[PDB]
RNA sequence: GCUCGUAGGUGGUUUGUCGCGUUGUUCGUGAAAUCUCACGGCUUAACUGUGAGCGUGCGGGCGAUACGGGCAGACUAGAGU
RNA sequence: UUCGGAGAUACUCGAGUGGCGAACGGGUGAGUAACACGUGGGUGAUCUGCCCUGCACUUCGGGAUAAGCCUGGGAAACUGGGUCUAAUACCGGAUAGGACCACGGGAUGCAUGUCUUGUGGUGGAAAGCGCUUUAGCGGUGUGGGAUGAGCCCGCGGCCUAUCAGCUUGUUGGUGGGGUGACGGCCUACCAAGGCGACGACGGGUAGCCGGCCUGAGAGGGUGUCCGGCCACACUGGGACUGAGAUACGGCCCAGACUCCUACGGGAGGCAGCAGUGGGGAAUAUUGCACAAUGGGCGCAAGCCUGAUGCAGCGACGCCGCGUG
């Protein structure tokens, strides 16, 4: 299917990610369909934005985000939005 | 290795495949053979059985949906055309 | 690596001296070598390389450091030669000497190696640090009260002090208010040389 | 409660490639050959470099003689070679 | 060695039109990384992240007609009789 | 209860049937001068599992066999028979429009036409399992998305004329066949064309590109790390299964090679990671972990992952710092 993952493109020891919606049969860090986003885990907690309506466009239309996908998209709310939740804002 | 079931699995397939293809085929030449005749009467039926069998196989995933559609077509025009 | 040698010679042979304080002079005139005293021919290559290795060794910067200076230099808008001198002056133990706490440029060097100093409360103790405009340079608070370092706690008025950093009290603390433009602080050399050296 | 088949998404139908040329034969049994020219910029030298071509054209009524500059539009691959259709005989031969 | 001549290349003055060349503008595209400029982060740097360039191009729309070209004429200075 | 054996009812589970995956990921650059690649278009000529979403439905039955057990053949690799049992395995029906044929309407155009509708005549599925009680998983037909893919075309990027004539399914047409799809893709017949000095046909070399090196630039050289596309998997050919196959760790045949054999017959494929011999001027450890990201199956916990994340070794390179 469509997924929203993670790609590794840092250094040896300073993992930095985007957020890239790309299909299943890809690897990792190959050529992505629309990035819409970016993950940083090594600052005060981390550093996390997301589009939030290039993010609602692909959910609705039916990307399957992994799980840390879905951790970002629960602490950014969009997740929330998508679905019809009350908390549409947990940073 | 473990791809032995894949193996033995894709026999079967072939066997049921080659059954429903061959079936398929003497049903068509049948049909070829009424309206060579040319009578009317007995191919006005077998087409309809003819198409039946082909719409089945189709639903049995031995052919593609296209592929029926276009034997469906091609012997219907060859009655209409007699 | 460093250099680590006779600076009299090194400043004999380029004829200029770049070293000053107590071992200023060494009371002689400047035969470099064994045929020192001869008077030889004088290129055109000859000017410029040894005004590349007046900058170099005023410094104590190696080749091929000096090399990359020189394109970002050249690579920079404005000018060349002022931007070259503006590098290789906002080097943090070039400042640490021009800020009155050093004898000389190879001390300053090694208490900028021995990480002495403190910059927005980080320690750092590689001395081609390169410092920015509004640094605070803060000395290490438990490294004060030592012998080389006090020595320069009184004798901080001989020597002036350029006019883009600025030292403070008794808890000697260096500010920077701008980049230098060493083209107005401070030549012993012509900075139209080395860039002449390095197109060919 | 689109409670039957959502209909389409609209959309621009695509351009196909119109172009004019001369025609070079006849005697081929409903085709058409013409012969295209077009004129492009030389890569180093910057001269402009006039080049031609013969494309193949489809006509289920063979009327066209030799000359008669023709409109041709780009098609499906009607044959092998063929993958353009004529349009129609503008200026017909002298 | 010299000439004639095929394809090709190039072409006098002047009117109108087309807008192929040419040129203006806008939309799409020209992945990411690499490269350049500015920051941001590793004690500095190499390295790394971000933003803008670049991506000379190609396709679509809408303008211009000086020059080249096409199409329809005119003229006698070149050429010929 | 034997006092060393019993009892599928029972969590759990080796082997087995079934689903999905195994076509991705990983390697190499032999072949290829080609729509292979790059860039821009077309597809009214096409397909697309899982995912999203709208609308409908989920209805009746039936016969087997794997496994088990008893046997036969064989040195093995394997294989024959008889009984015996299921399923979301298989088969046959009912109803179900995007199947087909014929006749019509309404929209549009870019010639084939396309889209949407009406009538008549033919047809085409499904599968149940679970539940500490709003555990939950599912199934089939279709309209529309997203994704991936196929096919066609314009332009672009080597040397050679001491290679000048190449072509007969060749070029075109008609009727059939075939395909997911147009098409000489195939066939019967008919016509006599098609390509070529703007280099056909032939020979040499070569994976292509973003890029890398150099250069003031234009250019020249190059395609190694990284990223995209292509090709291939001992050599040559072929198909099957499937949504999808160059099908690296699948199948069939032929060939070379290595090995086993009771001589009848069998087995294998590091251009995966690590490693060995050889060649060479010359290029590494039979390392650790699934902790992070991506991937497959499962409701999930989970399980698998030599991808990957790191480590070891080599000044092999760039950068930085010391020997005051
Ligand atoms: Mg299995
Ligand atoms: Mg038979
Ligand atoms: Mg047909
Ligand atoms: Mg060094
Ligand atoms: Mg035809
Ligand atoms: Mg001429
Ligand atoms: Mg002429
Ligand atoms: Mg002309
Ligand atoms: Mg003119
Ligand atoms: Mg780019
Ligand atoms: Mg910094
Ligand atoms: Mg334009
Ligand atoms: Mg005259
Ligand atoms: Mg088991
Ligand atoms: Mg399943
Ligand atoms: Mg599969
Ligand atoms: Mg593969
Ligand atoms: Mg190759
Ligand atoms: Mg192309
Ligand atoms: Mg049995
Ligand atoms: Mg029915
Ligand atoms: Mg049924
Ligand atoms: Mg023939
Ligand atoms: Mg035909
Ligand atoms: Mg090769
Ligand atoms: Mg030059
Ligand atoms: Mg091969
Ligand atoms: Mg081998
Ligand atoms: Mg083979
Ligand atoms: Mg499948
Ligand atoms: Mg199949
Ligand atoms: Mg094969
Ligand atoms: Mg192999
Ligand atoms: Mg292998
Ligand atoms: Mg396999
Ligand atoms: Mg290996
Ligand atoms: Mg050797
Ligand atoms: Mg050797
Ligand atoms: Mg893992
Ligand atoms: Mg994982
Ligand atoms: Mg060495």
């Amino acid at each position: 299917a469509v997924k929203i993952k993670l790609t590794r493109l840092g250094k040896i020891r300073n993992p930095q990610y985007r957020v890239a919606v790309a299909d299943a049969r890809t690897r990792r860090d190959g050529r992505a369909i629309e990035v819409i986003g970016r993950y940083h885990p090594k600052e005060e907690p981390s550093l996390i934005e997301i589009n939030s309506e290039r993010a609602q466009y692909w959910l609705s239309v039916g990307a399957q985000p992994t799980e840390p996908v879905l951790k970002l998209l629960k602490i950014t709310g969009d997740w929330q939005k998508f679905k019809g939740l009350p908390g549409a804002q947990g940073r | 290795k473990s791809q032995q079931k894949r193996n033995r699995t894709n026999e079967r397939a072939r066997l049921r495949n080659k059954a429903v293809k061959s079936s398929l085929r003497t049903a068509v030449r049948a049909f070829r053979e009424a309206a060579h005749a040319g009578d009317k009467a007995k191919a006005a039926e077998l087409l309809a059985s003819t198409n039946r069998k082909l719409d089945k196989a189709a639903s049995k995933g031995v052919i593609h949906k296209n592929q029926a559609a276009n034997k469906k077509s091609a012997l219907a025009q060859a009655l209409n055309k007699l | 690596a460093r250099y680590t040698g006779p600076v009299t010679r090194k400043s004999r042979r380029l004829r200029t001296d770049l070293v000053g304080g107590d071992q200023a002079f060494e009371k002689r005139p400047y035969p470099p070598g064994q045929h020192g005293r001869a008077r030889i021919k004088e290129s055109e290559y000859l000017l410029q390389l040894q005004e590349k290795q007046k900058a170099r060794f005023t410094y104590g910067v190696m080749e091929k450091q000096f090399r990359r200076y020189y394109e970002e230099a050249v690579r920079q808008p404005g000018k060349t030669g002022e931007e070259l001198l503006k590098i290789l002056e906002s080097r943090l133990d070039n400042v640490i000497y021009r800020a009155g706490l050093a004898r000389t440029r190879r001390m300053a060097r090694q208490l900028v190696s021995h990480g002495h100093f403190n910059v927005n409360g980080v320690h750092v103790n590689v001395p081609s640090y390169r410092v920015s405009q509004y640094d605070i340079v803060d000395v290490r608070d438990k490294s004060l009260n030592t012998v080389p370092f006090q020595i320069a706690r009184e004798t901080a008025g001989e020597r002036p002090i350029p006019s883009w950093l600025q030292v403070v009290g008794e808890r000697q603390r260096v500010l920077i208010h701008q980049l230098p433009e060493r083209a107005q602080i401070d030549v012993p050399l012509t900075e139209q040389l080395i860039v002449e050296y390095y197109s060919k | 409660k689109g409670p039957k088949h959502t209909p389409r998404t609209p959309k621009p139908r695509g351009r196909r490639k119109t172009r004019i040329g001369y025609v070079v034969s006849d005697k081929m049994q409903k085709t058409i050959v013409v012969e295209l020219e077009d004129r492009m910029r030389h890569p180093l030298y910057g001269k402009i470099i006039r080049t031609t071509k013969k494309v193949k054209a489809h006509d289920e009524d063979s009327v066209a003689g030799i000359g008669d500059r023709v409109s041709l539009m780009e098609t499906r691959p009607l044959s092998a070679t063929k993958r353009w259709r004529l349009v129609e005989i503008l200026e017909k031969a002298k």
